[PDB]
């Protein structure tokens, strides 16, 4: 909607078959007639390689929006991304809160023996004192 | 010369207030929840009935603010020395391939728990009821079900509002536009 | 599918996810958790709709 | 064919469409719809012929 | 060819020069858009840092029988079930390591004050027995 050359819209835009780019048909023709290059990709271009719009045809267009088909499965293929993505943080997360458990689990059953072998030992000093 | 320092005596304040800090609300991860005194109580067998006081201690934060239930505060305090001795005691006794064992362990034993059940039944594999778990996790379910429809249908109004604005206009100039160029279109 | 819906024989799926269903079997349980999918669901997109409003609904109608 | 440069169709989604039964609902009413527009131009050859 | 990021097969595997680690071009170059930086090492990541490669694509199961093939809406229900599941799974790993991390809070707490007692009953019968 917007051509390289002049920076205005083009009234009747036209592609060029050597580099894929949108321009005015009088500027892209006066380009072409001082000499034969792509005043963009610097390569050689001619008449015949601007493709004018042929838009009419004669087939039955459609709503653009996710009422049709590919564009419906598109949506669905979305959707199904959306909660695959979802599941992707999710599992990244369970992960990180697994590592972190089992970190947990050590310290504490360490921990657990740690309190029986003191409390052992306290048990041992109280009789101690008790032996007086 | 005196606020150049006393500023930077209240940052020594502050300084001297990072070698005091708590677990549990350091980071502000959940909570014990608010229903304690009972639990304690409920307790089998040891350390259950112990970890009654941190949960009280836990209600001296602004967590009581989303519900209180007993209360029974006992703070017993702590010290600064007192942690990082036992830190040391801990971490001087407790090689890596025992916690390749463990990973492995826990990661298995969790997935046979962490089987295809939408309610919790780990504890209901050793006691007995699946109905009324079935009923109270997944009513409070729908009711956070018919909050979230709520919350969703008061925003739904301006979509609905800003769409016979714009789509309804969209569809009538699609179908308009369409299908009568269209089939003149070919006509001519 | 031709030879069957010549006559309309307008095909059939569950739409059965509105009636929610009292507490009951493991279906109920399947319907909750299910209509709470599709809730946060819903409940993202509609926001991620209302984030931009009608730009795209305008260039569009241009 | 040559990769053209489009601003690409801007795909507004109706009042009701965020995943939910409604997706389904539009599987089956496309189907129908575009089977039943085969149906109509299959029997417009017949007729034109 | 174990994909790190779910386990499922990567019909596009990729490699990074700082780090090669098994991801998707599409799923790191989204990930990029949301946030550009490298997740592991908390660093600048660019949309030049990937080199192209070749893939040899897959099959597919292709279900036959042709039978008003409504299925799919199962298959969605289970998907969702399936998430649902884990979501709960979540829960419970946050709230069972919450859990232990109080318990070992006391734990040691209870460490400390146990080693007190130790410390002075050692220091009485020590002393008596001087006495």
């Amino acid at each position: 909607m917007f051509c390289s050359i002049s920076g205005e819209t083009p009234k009747e835009p036209v592609i060029s078959r050597v580099s894929g780019n949108v321009y005015e048909k009088r500027l892209i023709e006066q380009v072409i007639r001082e000499t034969s290059k792509d005043p963009v990709t610097q390569q050689e271009c001619t008449l015949e390689d601007l493709v004018p719009v042929k838009v009419p045809d004669f087939v039955r267009p459609r709503p653009p929006s996710a009422t049709s088909l590919p564009a419906l499965l598109s949506l669905f293929q979305e959707e199904w991304d959306s909660v695959a993505l979802e599941q992707f943080e999710l599992r990244r997360n369970l992960t990180e809160t697994k590592q972190e458990l089992s970190t947990a689990l050590y310290s504490l059953d360490a921990a657990l023996r740690v309190i029986s072998r003191l409390t052992k030992e306290r048990d041992e000093a109280r009789e101690a004192l008790a032996k007086f | 010369d005196r606020e150049r320092r006393i500023q930077e005596r209240i940052a020594e304040k502050e300084r001297l207030a990072k070698a005091r800090r708590s677990q549990v609300i350091q980071r502000d991860l959940i909570r014990p929840s608010v229903t304690q005194p009972e639990k304690w109580k409920r307790s089998l067998e040891l350390l259950k009935e112990m970890i009654a006081l941190i949960s009280s201690d836990a209600i001296n934060y602004p967590f009581g603010n989303s519900k209180v239930k007993g209360t029974a505060n006992k703070v017993p305090d702590l010290s600064n020395e007192e942690i990082e001795r036992c830190r040391l005691l801990l971490k001087k006794e407790i090689d890596d391939y025992i916690q390749f064992e463990k990973e492995f362990l826990e990661t298995y034993s969790a997935l046979h728990n962490t089987s295809s059940l939408l309610p919790g039944l780990v504890i209901y594999e050793e006691d007995d009821e699946d109905v009324e778990a079935a009923e109270k996790f997944y009513t409070n379910d729908i009711q956070r079900d018919l909050a979230k429809k709520a919350l969703e249908c008061n925003k739904l109004e301006n979509r609905v509002y800003d769409l016979v604005r714009s789509s309804y206009e969209q569809r009538n100039f699609l179908i308009k536009k369409i299908s009568h160029a269209w089939k003149a279109l070919q006509t001519e | 599918v031709a030879a069957g819906k010549g006559e309309k024989l307008a095909a059939i799926d569950v739409q059965r996810y509105i009636q929610l269903k009292p507490p009951g079997t493991r279906e109920s349980l399947l319907q909750s958790a299910v209509v709470w999918e599709y809730q946060k669901s819903r409940n993202d997109n509609l926001y991620l709709l209302e984030k931009h409003g009608e730009k795209a609904f305008d260039s569009s109608l241009e």
